[PDB]
């Protein structure tokens, strides 16, 4: 019996989708041929720009549509996994999972959300002897350490309450603050009595965390001192010896009933002046090394502080694909879509970004698998080390020493076929080794960052890290449980959203000019599907499509102002080509909507969000990347380019009416073509540039100004 | 109705008003059964795409038949 | 003071009703059996002898204070194969 079944599109919604895109190519090819024939539109310069710019979009669509070829849907069952592995005979044979939570500063991001995430991690519906949790704080702060201690104390009450009543979500902050009737399917007789006590307990706990957070607002002049009566080892944010501690472990705090709980490990890296420490890749690599020595597990799950587990069966759902003997043989990681809560019904800023996850990720899952996003991925431990998929021909102590590190325990740790303490040494030695294997200069002669684990370099290291793992023949899987199984927080204000988009664009640009560029990287040895390298090419060259986009957004104003002629008037042959072009985009979207399940509105918003993203963030990102590449922004500054097009288009397009109207006003329709084409650009970036800022909500009664002054300058001309 | 306009525009477009009458009759019909019949499909309004879907259908038909 | 206790009791009752509903999702192979230790008279949806019972009547359960409550009568009609039974009018 198969643990998971992978079925493609049911063939009723697939062939039409393939047949429309394949037809669109021929229509585009014929459309391009017709334009190239015409050599003149009263301005050779505009003709050169428009044809070149339009050609770029066609390649972008080609690089963007083929990856969506052959979408694949997957279904997973947990009962068979439990029946096959849990076994009434016992013991369970389920694989271990390690959770990584990364933090940087307690003040910038509240620790309550981090504490709620940690509580969610420990409540997974998985054997307690298997799952483990790791929390990493780049900036050693007493608030984070104390918050975990408080979180561990409250975990004694929270865990048994969650397990006995099987409540979901298991994060108290995101569970109690829910208006869904909590008495929906509960059958236990004493659910209400325990729930009322738990809600009282959580509120008391929430107060303690707030007191702890507010306490640390002022820093004592001498420095932080632990309760035992010793200084906190890290008193300087830029200098603190590596710290490792174990909380709520097997040998320690137990549950109120008397059971054990998943072990929580608090590890902080060692920072010293004069050394460069990477932001997230370094922390993840340190966690991987620590996890291997402390509790070597065959799978690693990475999560962010904001994100929390929403489905208690996520570990089982993730493990049913990875632990399947047949399909799980070659799987580097299992990607889970990131779903954001606390978002209005009308997602103005397209924060949920369902189009990418519900279209691209599902479509891209058909070739090899999705791309690493940064969270909700169950990485195979061997895959991170960079060995290569099993059942393949090809991917000494010195080689292991030069490939992994100097610590013999960690070197010997990876030799373990499954995972665990090799010779069950005393905890002190393992702790001492774990403290030693997080040295500041530990990764000096090693390949960490270069070819093993998380990859250093670009800001968006997640894309880079996934690319190298897939380059060695590994596969990834896409999971879409009925429940999200992973939820976090999305940006609320635009300043963070635009910075988020800019940061993604800058990282991709850095990848393009780095050695890890899909154009000339990974060709040697193959093992990468030719149809997936196109997706990587698309994912790395997408920012460059913005420069023609701004040019395409600039042609309507330049033409409509003086030239007023981009293409020759239709010769009774372009009408069908233009008609075929416009209809082609509509039909493909419907079929893509038909099988993907996304809503048309989100597609319009995503299409309406791509245009604004390209003009503003990518243009600066490409120029900044080009400037940085040559060398080796504010919310106000980021909005400068898009405003320029908004002003130029609106003044240009409207001025076209005035100058054209003062003219014979009989040779119009080209005005409509340029006006409508100008409307195309403005309508794409009008709702955001206006909506994203606006004053309060549309209805300003200020739109009359354009009518008057343009009717007044018209009156000045009329 | 949208076809009517098209043909009505290609015709002499001078003996109209009967065109207005038929348009108003079809509009009385359409306004009555458009809200419930279409609003059931979609969240609040697919105007984001419906208007452009309908608008291009007019110009596209206005052009193709005009050829 | 009474309202808080009443809300707690109603929540407990709702939990009990939800448990009772969820328990009945899977029917036993032999058939439903009453608490006293006898089979439920109607084990077939299309065949069950007529049943009548009285709960919370004048002679039975009384209020906490000591007063009486309106009588409740649960009646299930008799259905047998080969006969046409109307949905609501019958
Ligand atoms: O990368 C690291 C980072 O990724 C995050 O996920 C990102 C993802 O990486 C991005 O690729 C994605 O951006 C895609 C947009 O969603 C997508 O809509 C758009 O594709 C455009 C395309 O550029 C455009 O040419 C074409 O549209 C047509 C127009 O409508 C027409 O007007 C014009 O004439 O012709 C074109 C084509 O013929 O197709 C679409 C629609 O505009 O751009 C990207 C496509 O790859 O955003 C994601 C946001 O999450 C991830 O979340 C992070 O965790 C990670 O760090
Ligand atoms: O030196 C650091 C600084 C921050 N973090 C944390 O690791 C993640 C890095 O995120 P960051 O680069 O600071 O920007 P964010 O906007 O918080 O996160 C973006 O980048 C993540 C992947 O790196 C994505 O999961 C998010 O959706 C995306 O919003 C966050 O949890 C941070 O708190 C570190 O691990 N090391
Ligand atoms: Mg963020």
């Amino acid at each position: 019996e198969p643990l998971s079944i992978v079925y493609p599109i049911p063939r009723n919604k697939l062939t039409p989708y393939r047949a429309v895109i394949i037809m669109r190519l021929i229509i585009l090819g014929l459309f391009f041929h017709y334009r190239i024939t015409n050599p003149v539109d009263s301005a050779f310069g505009l003709w050169l720009t428009s044809v070149i710019c339009e050609i770029w979009f066609a390649f972008s669509w080609v690089l963007d549509q083929f990856p969506k070829w052959k979408p694949v849907n997957r279904e997973t069952f947990i009962e068979r996994l439990s029946a096959r592995y849990e076994r009434e005979g016992e013991p369970s044979q389920l694989a271990a999972v390690d959770f990584f939570v990364s933090t940087v500063d307690p003040l910038k991001e509240p620790p309550l959300i981090t504490a709620n995430t940690v509580l969610s991690i420990l409540a997974v519906d998985y054997p307690v002897d298997k799952v483990s949790c790791y929390v990493s704080d780049d900036g050693a702060a007493m608030l984070t350490f104390e918050s975990l201690v408080e979180t561990a104390e409250f975990a004694r009450k929270w865990v048994p309450f969650c397990k006995k009543f099987s409540i979901e979500p298991r994060a108290p902050e995101f569970y109690f603050s829910q208006k869904i009737d909590y008495l929906k399917d509960k059958v236990q007789p004493s659910f209400v009595k325990e729930r009322r006590a738990m809600k009282r307990d959580y509120e008391e706990y929430k107060v303690r965390v707030n007191a702890l957070v507010a306490k640390a607002q002022k820093t004592p002049d001498e420095g932080w001192t632990m309760q035992d009566g010793t200084p906190w080892p890290g008193n300087n944010t830029r200098d603190h010896p590596g710290m490792i501690q174990v909380f709520l472990g097997n040998t320690g705090a137990r549950d109120i009933e008397g059971n054990e709980l998943p072990r929580l490990v608090y590890v902080s890296r060692e920072k010293r002046p004069g050394y460069q420490h990477h932001k997230k890749a370094g922390a993840e690599n340190a966690l991987v090394r620590v996890s291997a020595v402390l509790t070597n597990a065959p799978y690693i799950l990475n999560l962010d502080c904001d994100h929390y587990v929403n489905n208690s069966k996520a570990v089982r759902e993730a493990m049913c694909i990875l632990m399947d003997p047949q399909v799980g043989r070659d799987v580097c990681y299992v990607q889970f879509p990131q779903r954001f809560d606390g978002i209005d019904r009308s997602d103005r800023y397209a924060n949920r970004n369902i189009v990418f996850f519900d279209v691209n990720m599902k479509g891209l899952d058909g070739i090899q698998g999705p791309m690493y996003v940064g969270t909700g991925c169950v990485f195979n431990r061997q895959a991170l080390y960079g060995y290569g998929p099993p059942s393949m021909p090809r991917l000494s102590q010195l080689s292991f020493e030069k490939t992994f590190g100097l610590s013999p325990v960690f070197i010997e740790s990876t030799l373990m076929e499954n995972g665990g303490v090799p010779e069950s040494a005393n905890s002190s030695t393992l702790i001492k080794e774990a403290i030693h294997v997080i040295g500041c200069g530990f990764e000096e002669k090693t390949e960490w960052g270069k070819e093993i684990g998380w990859i250093y370099g670009s800001v968006t290291e997640d894309i880079l890290s996934g690319f190298k793992m897939h380059c060695r023949g590994w596969r990834s899987i896409y999971c879409m449980p009925v429940r999200p199984a992973f939820k976090g927080s999305a940006p609320i204000n635009l300043s963070d959203r635009l910075h988020q988009v800019l940061r993604w664009a800058l990282g991709s640009v850095e990848i393009f000019f780095s050695r890890h560029c899909p154009f000339w990287y990974g060709y040697g040895g193959g093992r990468l599907k030719w149809l997936q390298r196109l997706a990587y090419i698309n994912t790395i060259v997408y920012p460059f499509t913005s420069l023609p986009l701004i040019a395409y957004c600039t042609i309507p104003a330049v033409c409509l102002l003086t030239g007023k002629f981009i293409i020759p008037t239709l010769s009774n042959l372009a009408s069908m080509l233009f008609l075929g072009l416009f209809i082609s985009i509509i039909v493909t979207a419907v079929l893509e909507l038909r099988w993907s399940g996304v809503s048309i509105e989100d597609l319009w918003r995503n299409e309406q969000f791509w245009v604004i993203g390209g003009v503003s963030a990518h243009l600066f990102a490409v120029f900044q990347g080009f400037l940085k590449m040559l060398a080796g922004v504010k919310w106000t500054t980021l909005l400068i380019p898009p405003t320029t097009l908004l002003i130029i288009n609106i003044v240009g397009v409207v001025a076209g009416f005035s100058d054209a109207l003062n003219k014979g006003y009989e040779a119009w329709g080209p005005l409509f073509g340029k006006v409508f084409f100008a409307f195309w650009v403005i309508l794409h970036l009008y709702p955001f540039l206006k909506g994203l800022m606006g004053r309060q909500n549309r209805t300003p009664t200020i739109v009359v100004l354009w009518s008057v002054l343009l009717t007044s300058v018209f009156s000045l001309v009329w | 109705v949208v076809a009517g306009f098209s043909d009505a525009l290609n015709k002499g477009y001078e003996a109209w008003g009967p065109l207005f009458g038929k348009v108003f009759f079809a509009f009385w019909v359409i306004l009555h059964l458009y809200p419930f019949l279409k609003g059931l499909m979609g969240r609040q309004n697919r105007t984001p795409t419906i208007v452009v879907l309908w608008s291009v259908l007019l110009t596209s038909v206005f052009s193709l038949v005009w050829v």
